[PDB]
Parts: structure tokens; sequence; C-alpha cells
RNA sequence: CCUUCGAUAGCUCAGUUGGUAGAGCGGAGGACUGUAGAUCCUUAGGUCGCUGGUUCGAAUCCGGCUCGAAGGACCA
């Protein structure tokens, strides 16, 4: 398995270049949301040396994800001619040609194919979705080879088969024929027992030579059960949600608490008691409590850094446990 | 007798500019220096490490807001101000409360001191000169503020303001308990006329306080009369004690006041470069990939471009605000270092011209007040 | 072919119940000059997917198509 560093316009949200570099456990791959790279598309249409130099970090690998994990899916908006990526760009009829132009301007290492199948959020519609998604993947594969510079990029496949698990199996079977560099699961945005069973059935057929991607799943329990099913790569929008509403993570891997209460003004210990995390060394929880009462941005920065460090450490620990 | 904390090694031949050092138990300051306001710099996004990386050695704080929350008792129990913001360098505390609103938004000053209002009835705290010195000793800053009637304000209101300022200075001197460890800076307030200010200089020079300051200037008068008052105050005061100035930070203002003989100087989205102050919100150069300043040592210009920051200006608001604020503070520090260097080996009367040549390019576009001040001090463009 | 929902500032959504558009989040001009009386003021940026009808006036009422999500497979 693995993890993708959640990036808000190159860097982490509420994180600058130096502050992000100060974060430990940073993976070598940065997940750029295609939902927030439209104005960047017009800017990079003539920048002509990639987005890695544009953001200042050219040495890292880039993944162009469509759905922002914070806002990953409705009851249904995604079709197989455009994808209403929830974010900061790419809403106005982002057709196949628009996707090609955006990925030519950005030049991502791996670019994600457009999703489909909003049923998981019975047979006839499922079969239509399967055939349409296969046609879209074929069109993207055909258009990817038309540009020599674009040929360095990698397509990521998608699996969508309506409601009936048999049609999802047939979608996975027929999509796995194409030589895609990855696989995606849509409609499992978080998950329940029925969706868990559908995910297990879908993943029971996909070949192991390509990675598996899921969207909308970041909670520790949902992530754990999806890994148990066989999903490899995950998103990291949970710390952003926890920090946005003035809350600090508390679950130990080796929920959230709201600090807007008067009970934390007497404790001199940090948010974590005697551990080796960043919060155990930066300040004390009374400082964050005061800064939250005064509504100071430095509290947000510290909470964001601590949440990201804890989440990345959790992913590193689970990956080490699974590998060993 | 208060010890003299300033030693002089360089002074301009054609002007009144000086270069010196101030010794404090927590650090050493190089005058002239610019102290950024600590509360603003902290809330704009900059962490302690990022601000310290630029090389700043002096910070500013307000004691009134710390008294409002979480309370003097709690801040005293844990020795708050030192280990709270994690600032390792010297910090200057301010009494606060007496903003430009004066009595229009603040309670009338009683005999004991000044009373503040808060949304909660029990959140109010007493601010007496004895209470002020006690809470500032609790803070433990190297420079201790003294309670003063800071005004924005004409008529005899300033007359009784300076009377009560002298009375509270005497009370603070009588109530101060560690003169050696902490230094107190007096404040000179006389409104708009100079004769009562001359008298104020008289009594605060009769008292041997370890520091001096001037206030009530910015936001009420033009720059010409401001620099004239600063020049007369600096000429009156001796050279063995530091001089503090408020309402400053602009490049031209700071350079002119340095030439006059000053020593101390006090929501992002704009940047400061040698050509001047330019808003990064501008879309005229949102496409150009060149850095904001090729020669600026700040990480923002040397690592990131104008186009990327323009795309990130609100995309990640905290990141952009942090970058802009750290770039501005780095520019201010670099300007102060360049001015001090020009002072050290005696190029200032020429270099100042180049300074305006950095922005304007000729003496014609220079501000009239700056030209008058330079001509009076002995530097002709 | 058939049935139910869905398309609005860079973008999630309120408005969708007829008053030419707002908030969160993007982004515009300017102020950082002793910030907790709340990161502030000014304000750039929307042919509301397309077409057509209704009305003094349509993001809104009404039909369908291009692109559709969801149901029975134009065919299985
Ligand atoms: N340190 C200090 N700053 C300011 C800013 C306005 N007035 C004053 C003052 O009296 N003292």
């Amino acid at each position: 398995p693995g993890c993708l560093l959640y990036t808000r316009t190159g860097s982490a949200p509420h994180l600058t270049h130096q502050t992000l570099r100060n974060i430990h456990g940073v993976p070598g791959i940065a997940q750029l949301t295609l939902s927030s790279l439209a104005e960047h598309h017009e800017v990079l249409a003539e920048y002509k040396k990639g987005v890695g130099s544009f953001i200042g970090m050219p040495e890292s690998l880039f993944y162009c994800s469509l759905h922002d994990p914070v806002t990953p899916g409705p009851a249904g908006y995604v079709t197989s001619k455009s994808v209403s990526v929830w974010g900061f760009g790419g809403r106005v009829e982002m057709t196949v040609s628009k996707f090609m132009a955006i990925q030519e301007a950005l030049q991502p290492d791996w670019f994600q194919c457009l999703s489909d199948g909003e049923a998981s959020c019975s047979i006839k519609r499922a079969r239509k979705s399967v055939d349409r998604s296969l046609l879209f993947l074929d069109s993207c594969l055909r258009l990817q080879e038309e540009s020599e510079v674009l040929q360095k990029s990698v397509i990521i496949g998608v699996i969508e088969g309506g409601d009936v698990m048999e049609e999802r199996l047939r979608s996975a079977r027929e999509t796995a024929k194409r030589p895609v560099g990855g696989f995606l699961l849509d409609g499992f945005q978080g998950v329940t027992e029925t969706r868990l069973h559908l995910l297990s059935s879908v993943t029971a057929e996909l070949p192991e030579d390509k990675p598996r991607l899921i969207c909308g799943v970041s909670r520790p329990d949902e992530v754990l059960e999806c890994i148990e099913r066989g999903v490899d790569l995950f998103e990291s929008f949970f710390p952003y949600q926890v920090t946005e509403r003035g809350c600090a993570l508390t679950f130990t891997f080796d929920f959230e608490i709201n600090l807007k209460e008067k009970k934390y003004q007497e404790d001199f210990d940090p948010l974590v008691r005697g551990c080796s995390c960043y919060c155990c060394k930066n300040h004390t929880r009374a400082y964050i409590h005061h800064l939250l009462m005064t509504n100071e941005l430095l509290a947000g920065v510290l909470l964001m850094m601590h949440n990201f460090e804890h989440y990345f450490g959790f992913f590193c620990s689970i990956r080490e446990a699974l590998k060993n | 007798s208060a010890p003299r904390i300033m030693r002089l090694v360089a002074e301009c031949s054609r002007s009144g500019a000086r270069a010196g050092e101030l010794r404090l138990p927590h650090g050493t300051v190089a005058t002239p220096v610019f102290m950024p306001v600590g509360t603003q710099a902290t809330m704009k996004g900059i962490t302690t490490e990022q601000l310290d990386s630029l090389g700043c050695r002096i910070c500013l704080g307000n004691t009134y807001h710390l008294g409002l929350r979480p309370g003097p008792e709690l801040i005293r129990k844990a020795q708050g101000l030192h280990g709270f913001m994690n600032w390792p360098h010297n910090l200057l505390t301010d009494s606060g409360g007496f903003q430009m609103v004066s009595l229009f938004s603040l309670s009338e000053v009683t005999e004991e001191g000044v009373h503040f209002r808060s949304p909660y009835d029990g959140e109010e705290t007493l601010l007496s000169p004895e209470r002020s010195v006690e809470i500032q000793n609790a803070l433990g800053s190297d420079i201790i503020m003294q309670l003063d009637h800071v005004v924005s304000v004409t008529g005899p209101l300033v007359e009784e303001a300076m009377h009560r300022s002298v009375r509270w200075l005497d009370r603070c001197i009588a109530a101060h308990k560690h003169p050696d460890k902490q230094n107190l800076f007096a404040i000179i307030q006389g409104g708009l006329n100079a004769d009562l200010r001359t008298t104020c200089l008289k009594e605060m020079t009769k008292r041997d306080v370890p520091g001096f300051a001037i206030g009530g200037l910015s936001g009420g008068e033009s720059k010409a009369q401001f620099w004239k008052m600063v020049a007369l105050s600096t000429s009156m005061l001796p050279k063995d004690k530091p001089r503090y100035l408020m309402g400053v930070g602009y490049a031209t203002d700071l350079v002119v006041c340095v030439a006059l003989g000053c020593d101390m100087f006090d929501r992002f989205g704009s940047a400061l470069v040698p050509t001047g102050n330019l808003q990064l919100k501008k879309k005229q150069y949102a496409k150009d990939f060149s850095p904001i300043n090729p020669e600026c040592p700040c990480p923002t210009c040397q690592t990131h471009s104008r186009a990327f920051l323009h795309a990130l200006l609100h995309s990640d608001n905290t990141t952009a605000l942090h970058h802009l604020t750290v770039h501005n503070i780095a520019y201010q520090l670099q300007l102060l270092s360049a001015v001090r260097s020009s002072i050290l080996e005696q190029r200032f009367p020429d270099f100042v011209r180049n300074f305006m040549r950095t922005m304007y390019g000729d003496h014609s576009l220079c501000p009239a007040w700056a030209v008058e001040a330079l001509a009076s001090v002995g530097i002709m463009l």
C-alpha cells in the first residue's frame, strides 16, 4: 500500500515551503488535485518546463487527482465526457480535449482517467456504464500517444459497474485488459457493509501488477477496512477537516477534541502527553488554547502541522506493519 | 544613576546619524534597529522559527492584551511572556489601551490609574503604575514600559496629560524594584507645540531614567513637522541613553529619522522591494516568472516566483500571508543592515542619494519634506 | 428506446418558491507604521451547459436535445 501527501496548490494547506520542508515523514509523491489546477493550466500552457519547477519542488513525483478528497463526490455529478471536479478549477465542460490540454500544461507523472458510475454513492444502466467507461478509457489511451512529450505520462484505470456486483466484476474484467498503470474505485466515498462487500468483490479480480486507488476514504476505520479489502493508495483529507473546525486529533495508532473549552487553560502539557511527535516539542496546549480563543492563524498552522505529522506517521506505521 | 547602555563607534560627518550597540541580558541590539510589532507578525502566519531565521533580535508586545487574557495571575504563575511565544531574543512591552481613540472609546482615567472595559464584566483588570510594573516584571522583558497618557489631541488636555504622565513616571520609579535587571523608557508628550515639549524634555532630563522615547506624532501631523520635532528632541537629549521612536517603518521615514539621530524604530498581501512597496495582488505581472527580488536573501524570492505566489495568494491564504510577511520583514532587516553599513564606513551622504535613486532615480521626485530635512542636516542631493 | 435526478463567480452550494444573484472557499485595489474591542476597507471576477416557449420581468415556470447521473439494456 501507500499514501499520497495532500497538497493544496503545490504545498500543504496552511504550510509554506520552509514549514512543509520542516514536516517529517514526507513521501516522495505529491498529490495535486486536478480540481485546483485550472488557472495553473492557463499559466503552464506556455511555462514549458513542468509544474515541478513552477512550485519549486521538481524532484517529487506528481499525481493529478480529479476529486479533491475533502469534497470527493455527490449523489452524482460525474459522467464519461467531463468530470465536475469539486475544487478550484475544471468545472466548465472539462471535456477529453480539455483534460488533454490540462495534462499537457501540467505534465504530471501519473494522470488520472475520468471516473464514472455514481451508483455506489442495476443491470441495464450498469452495463451501459461499463461500456461507456471502457470507451472513455480507449479514447484516452488513443489520445495519449498522439504527443511525444505526453507519452512520458501514465494513465490510471477506473472500475465502475452500477449496482449489481456481477456488472462491477465485468467492468473490472474488461478494464483490466487495457494496459493502464493503475486502478480507481469510485462511489465508495466515506463506507458501509454493502459497499464493503462490493469493494471486496471488485478487488477480488483486479490484477496485482497495478496499484489500487480510492476516493473519499480517509477515516482510520474506513482506511483499515479498505486496506483489508486490498486498496493500496489513499487520500489524506481527514486532517484538513479536523483542523478546519478548530479540532485536534486524539486517536492513537501506536477521534477529535474541540479546544474551544475553558478546561484546557490550566494544563501545561502539549496536546500529546510525553510522545515524540512535533506537538510534544513545538509548544504547549495552553498556547494553542489561547490562540484559538484569540483566533490566531499561528494556532491553525501548528494544528495543521501536528495533524499532518500524526496522519503521515499513522500511514507509515500501518505500511510498515503490512509490509513486515 | 541609571547605567548607560549605548556605546558609540560611528557618527555621520555631514549628518546626525549614529551607529551603536545596546546590551541586554537576553541579547545585543544594533542601533539603528527596527522592531516589528510582535502580535501582528505572529498572527499573520509567521512562526517563531521563521521570524528568527531572518536575523531579527528585538520584538514588541502589548501588556494590556496579555492582561485581558488569560490574566495577570496565570501569566505570572508560569512566567508567561518568555516561554509563551517562544521568542528567545529581546522583547519590548507596551502599555497599550491608549490608542488613537483616547477617551472616545476608553474609560476616563481615575486617580489610581486607567480602567478598561471588556465584553465580560469579570474580565476587566486594573492597570496602575505599581500594577503595571508588577505585571511587566512578571513578563520579565528586558525593556519595561511605563504607564503614560498617550494621545493622538489639542488644548490643555495634553497639558494635564503630561502632568499625569510625569506623576506616573515618578510613581513607577518609586515602585520599580530591579533597576539593574530591567530598564524603563520614559515617554515625552506635549501635543503639537514645542515649548511645552521643551519643558517636558527639561523634567525628563532632570530624572535619570535609563531610556527616552517620543510619542503622539504619527497619524496627527505631517512628516515635515514630525521630523523637525524628532530632530529637536534628539538634539536636546544626550547621546548616552537610547532614543525610541513610534509610528515608523517606511523606508524613507526610517532613513530620514536615522539621519536625524534615532536608534529605535517600531493581514498581509503586499511586498516591499528596493523599487518600493508593491502589492502582490496586482495582475499586471501575475504571468511573469521572475522573482520579486533577485538579490533579496529571503526564501520567497530565491525559491518561488511572482506567478506562483499570485496563484497561491488566496489559494492557500495562510501560506501566502506567511510568505509575504516574512519577505517584508526580511526586506526591512536588509534595509536596516544596509543603512548601518553605510554609516559604518562613511558613505551615507552619498549612499542616501543612491537610496532615493533606488526608488525615484533623481532629486526631483524626492519628497519635499525629505529634501528639506536632508538640506537642514547637511546633505545636499 | 424507455423512467427517475442532475449542469450557477476559479469552485462546493444557498436562491431553484419569478425580481438580473450571494456566503464558505478562489480572486481583485489599498492600508502592515506600539492588533482582541474579530484577517480590515474598497471591489474585480457569473452570456446560471445549450435551444425554444411563457411573463412587465426567468438561474427559477414549461418541453426536449448536446453532455448527463440514476432505472428497464435501442441489442442480451
Ligand atoms: N513604545 C510606544 N509605542 C507607541 C505608539 C504610539 N504611541 C506609543 C508610545 O507611547 N510608546
